[PDB]
RNA sequence: CUCAGGCGGGUCAGGAAUCCGCCGUAGAGUGCAAGGGCAAAAGCCGGCCUGACUGGACCCGUAACAGAGGCGGGUCCAGC
RNA sequence: AUGCCCCGAAACCCCCGGGCUACACGCGCGCUACAAUGGGCGGGACAAUGGGACCCGACCCCGAAAGGGGAAGGGAAUCCCCUAAACCCGCCCUCAGUUCGGAUCGCGGGCUGCAACUCGCCCGCGUGAAGCUGGAAUCCCUAGUACCCGCGUGUCAUCAUCGCGC
């Protein structure tokens, strides 16, 4: 059939000689596990070479990514299990994920929490020792 | 934009009881609330409730750095001990569910000077 | 915000048909800032978004701080007029919420804004050639007889009575399409 | 076609990148000192070209009035 | 344990909070890796030393995992920790900063503890920094020894890249 060398899914170009799992892995916000989950939900064999995808299959993948939970993805396998604002289960991809993480760090810095102070200073935030390691200069 | 926590406004959060607040809060805060509050934390809650009702006009100082902020504590200044002094913290809506000690830093930022004689093998 | 003169200035627009102005041109600028393949990407983007050719606006004077050299093609721009301009303005104004800052209006009833990402019938076809998305859009109004100051022959100057103002421009925008805000 | 400079507006963009309006007698530019002259231009942007040519006449300045080799300039006839 | 000197309402005794956990930098000893003498997936085999009463806990039920509820036997040659990994077979990856690498951070769910932000540990999804074999110099080891790979225990309410053994 029409074997596309390059396929664009969710606004990111995917390889044509790579399996669907690792091809979807190319999008920030999705890893091997979640890519396999998405393929299984869509009903596509995870091992098919990306490039044989049709327009309908690509649109189905797009819809699954848009609303993974409503399509059968478990509520505990999503990127944002409990949104701070809405209070729902969300999974963010690329730009929206970056904005969400930036907003979280900005909220910390705004409330003046210890983790926000450490974020702005650029030092470890999770309680590491900074005497012998973390030497950036 | 209007502040919202898990899709609930500030008035709804105030009206919600302790169990629902624990459900909303993360795992650590929910576990702390489930286990309960220590007597010192209970005294702190009594002081805050009196201050809110308007019969306590004096500043509120405490050593309880492990206390979690509740919605009813919003709109008050609490002086949290940091080992030496009682630094002031103004409770804001976005700070609910956080530990009261996170906003009272203990150590000081380091401005490293010239290394000493023994700082190197020379 | 609130305009206090809406009622009597409505009486005025209806009483004098020739006092009704129109959008003579909408200008869209893409400040790429560098003469690279991103410039060509923006050129093709605006080509397929608007439908007419781009313009290579060169840089005046040289500045090493911004990594530019005098005469280098830096940014691009496009001017839209007519019913097609009306349609493009409508779709662009719908792209973002149909709200305009009330302070953004100029002294002569000229308004404009900026969009930091294509959202207007945008088309997800951005991975091939996109990344410099972003566009300064400014609209110019005019009462009909303003070509007197543009024609070469017998050029003259329009009086102050016959030219637009901030309030008239915002009320015209409100009446035609979209709403204003209090910008704080 | 009109400049410098300025006021108000606009995503990154900030004093300064590119843009939209208004004011703007030249406060810009004109290869280089200074003076003079230049705004539908002598300035900025383009199209075509090589009169930065050949054979000659007369006249002014260096050198007022008042003499001049050499040189610079101006007004013309003819050819292409 | 102890001579002299010193503090002796203080350097003595208790309680709360903080610190010993900071961090431009130099060093010791280690873990993880810089991949095919491999990574992932499903499957198939094999130990020993020791410990166990607010203790080890089979077995059953719920949960995707961490984990939760009931509970037999064991005062231990009778019951439990305890069906280890390296290794073997089939498939994908085929030399690439990659299906190598697992730091660094986001959200969410738990355990211990009177108390988990300074300052604990565990699991899910997402993220994906140096590192592509190492200069001068320098260290251990002669046989079930070195290398490789896991397990028991001491510390322990929780926490083991640690010491002692297998």
């Amino acid at each position: 059939a029409n074997f596309r060398h390059i396929v664009r899914v969710a606004g990111v170009d995917l390889d044509g000689n790579k399996q669907l799992r690792w091809a979807l892995t190319a999008i920030k916000g999705i890893g091997i596990n979640f890519a396999t989950m998405v393929c299984r939900v869509a009903g596509l064999d995870p091992f098919m070479k990306a490039g044989y995808l049709t327009d309908e299959q690509v649109k189905k993948i797009e819809e699954i990514l848009a609303d993974p939970v409503a399509h059968g993805i478990p509520r505990w396998a999503v990127n944002r299990p409990k949104d701070y604002e809405t209070g729902r289960d969300l999974h963010l991809i690329t730009a929206k994920l970056d904005m969400a993480i930036r907003e979280d760090i900005m909220r910390l810095r705004r409330i003046r929490a210890y983790r926000g102070i450490r974020h702005e200073l650029g030092l470890p935030v999770r309680g590491q020792r900074t005497r012998s390691n973390f030497r950036r200069g | 934009k209007e502040f919202r926590y898990r899709g609930y406004t500030l008035e709804q959060l105030m009206n919600m009881s302790l169990e629902e607040l624990a459900r909303l809060f993360p795992a650590r805060q929910r576990r702390s609330l489930k286990r309960g509050l220590t007597p010192e934390q209970k005294k702190l809650l009594r002081k805050i409730r009196l201050a809110k009702k308007g019969k306590y006009k004096k500043p509120i100082r405490t050593h309880c750095r492990d206390m979690i902020i509740l919605p009813e504590m919003v709109g008050l200044t609490i002086y949290v001990h940091n080992g030496k002094e009682f630094v002031p913290v103004e409770i804001k809506p976005e700070m609910i569910g956080h530990y009261l000690g996170e906003f009272a830093p203990t150590r000081k930022k380091v401005e490293h000077g010239a290394p000493g004689v023994g700082a190197t093998r020379s | 915000v609130e305009i206090p003169n809406k009622e009597q200035i409505l009486a005025d627009w209806e009483a004098h048909p020739m006092r009704r102005p129109r959008i003579e041109k909408v200008t869209i600028n893409i400040g790429v800032g560098e003469s690279g393949e991103r410039l060509t990407k923006a050129e093709i983007m605006l080509q397929q978004l608007t439908g007419q050719k781009p313009i290579r606006r060169k840089a005046k004077k040289t500045n090493r701080d911004f990594g530019i050299r005098r005469g280098e093609p830096i940014a691009v721009k496009v001017t839209l007029r007519g019913p097609k301009a009306y349609e493009l303005l409508k779709r662009l104004l719908a792209a973002v919420d149909n709200r305009l800052k009330a302070s953004s209006f100029d002294e002569h009833g000229n308004v404009c804004f900026g969009i930091e990402e294509h959202i207007n019938i945008p088309g997800v076809e951005y991975d091939p050639e996109i990344g410099i998305f972003g566009m300064d859009v400014c609209v110019t109004l005019e009462r009909p007889g303003f070509r007197v100051a543009r024609r070469k022959r017998k050029r003259a100057k329009i009086p102050t009575r016959h030219k637009l103002t901030k309030e008239e421009g915002m009320v015209y925008m409100m009446e035609e399409f979209g709403v204003e805000i209090v910008e704080g």
